[PDB]
């Protein structure tokens, strides 16, 4: 559906200079004013450059857009934690797909943060829920990079492979990441067991959080 | 100081219309256009129109097959988009944005989550998750609350108000086989403090006008 073209990501580590490419034609890059914009997650795109190069109010310089025929590049000097986003590129365009016209965003990576070990705490099922006779184990697994995870849950020592809801790592204030599991149970089955377990795993090792009725 | 504030998240059955609402300010209204664009949940950016509210010129996005309308009213200095006949692939968060020549589409709207779905809204329920022996690492303990079986989004969480932000994480919703969302939000703070400090998670659903102000206490 894009018209402009750009790639889904791009990476770096700290102090690198990253550039996203911003392809299209004679009708819109081309002949026309570009457009950076910057979007994280949960928020409004927010521009970044206008005009194929300008910045506006706020947006420092090292920040920097450029065009060159039918393409158009954003270059992120300095890069650094803060700097993960999607951009998108956009344009005018002449043409029948005009007047206006994005790209299909570029995801922006930082590596070469510190690496961490995931944090793990899991909480029974409240007694207000008991009460409400459903149960819900609560397992929030934080301060970890890089940000992938897998979870997996056992009653007593045996796994357990239905009612599980897992998210995807997004994230913290701190530029780490969190992510969150779900066990749903009935209370007999909360109370019949000795215990139950998550089990995280992040680059190969694991963390075990056990927690008994 | 431009600002552009949209009308609340809203869910919509299929086939019926949406009005969402942009009001401007910190500018001269009438200097700069107004577009709308759309974004599916995790997808791209998808121009929609635009309108000139100096002179009423309008120009619509082929794709929406004519199902758009844009107003405004320069009295109350708001921008308003009609959608038509609506599906479930409308289902995205709409912006409204400022345009002009120059500037292009600069400052935009906070959005405006339409969730299209025969489902109806409903509320979450909230649980604590309590601080315990079990819940403390060494000086620092986490509880929480978990925000239970709403439709659709968003909820937003705070703590005490406002005023309880440093070590509070509020975790993406995950949609379960009932189709309702759930999810929770979790503060580490200092062990010293469970004594003497309170804690209360203010929970809000705009959707279904509710909201729940649930104390976390100590097991």
């Amino acid at each position: 559906q894009s018209v402009l073209t750009q790639p889904p990501s791009a990476s770096g580590t700290p102090g690198q200079r990253v550039t996203i490419s911003c392809s299209g034609s004679s009708s819109n890059i081309g002949s026309n004013y570009v457009y950076w914009y910057q979007q994280f997650p949960g928020t409004a795109p927010k521009l970044l450059i206008y005009g194929n190069n300008q910045r506006p109010s706020g947006v420092p310089d090292r920040f920097s857009g450029s065009k060159s025929g039918t393409s158009a590049s954003l270059a992120i000097s300095g890069l650094r934690s803060e700097d993960e986003a999607d951009y998108y590129c956009a344009a005018w365009d002449d043409s029948l797909s005009g007047p206006w016209v994005f790209g299909g965003g570029t995801q922006v990576t930082v590596l070469g943060q510190p690496k961490a070990a995931p944090s793990v705490t899991l909480f029974p099922p409240s007694s207000e829920e008991l009460q409400a006779n459903k149960a819900t184990l609560v397992c929030l697994i934080s301060d970890f990079y890089p940000g992938a995870v897998t979870v997996a849950w056992k009653a007593d020592s045996s796994p357990v492979k239905a009612g599980v809801e897992t998210t995807t790592p997004s994230k913290q204030s701190n530029n780490k990441y969190a992510a969150s599991s779900y066990l749903s149970l009935t209370p007999e089955q909360w109370k019949s067991h000795r215990s139950y377990s998550c089990q995280v795993t992040h680059e190969g090792s694991t963390v075990e959080k056990t927690v008994a009725p | 100081q431009v600002q552009l504030v949209q009308s609340g998240a809203e869910v919509k059955k299929p086939g019926a219309s949406v009005k969402v609402s942009c009001k401007a300010s910190g500018y001269i209204f009438t200097s700069h256009g107004i577009s709308w664009v759309r974004q599916a949940p995790g997808q791209g950016l998808e121009w929609m129109g635009w309108i000139s509210v100096y002179n009423g010129y309008t120009n619509y996005a082929q794709n929406l097959q004519g199902r758009v309308t844009m107003t405004t009213d320069t009295s109350t200095s708001t921008a308003y988009m009609e959608l038509r006949s609506l599906r479930s692939d409308d289902t995205a968060v709409y912006f409204c944005a400022r345009a002009s020549q120059i500037r292009g589409v600069d400052y935009w709207g906070q959005g405006t989550l339409v969730t299209v779905s025969s489902a109806s809204t409903k509320g979450p329920s909230v649980f604590p998750l309590a601080p315990s022996s079990k819940s403390t690492s060494g000086g620092t303990a986490a509880l929480g609350c978990l925000v239970k079986d709403y439709f659709p989004e968003p909820v937003t969480v705070s703590w005490n108000s406002g005023a309880l932000t440093s070590g509070v994480h509020t975790f993406p919703a995950v949609l379960q086989s009932s189709g309702l969302y759930s999810l929770s939000s979790v503060v580490t703070v200092p062990s010293s403090s469970l004594g003497t400090q309170t804690y209360i998670c203010n929970v809000n659903h705009k959707p279904s006008n509710t909201k729940v102000d649930k104390r976390v206490e100590p097991k």
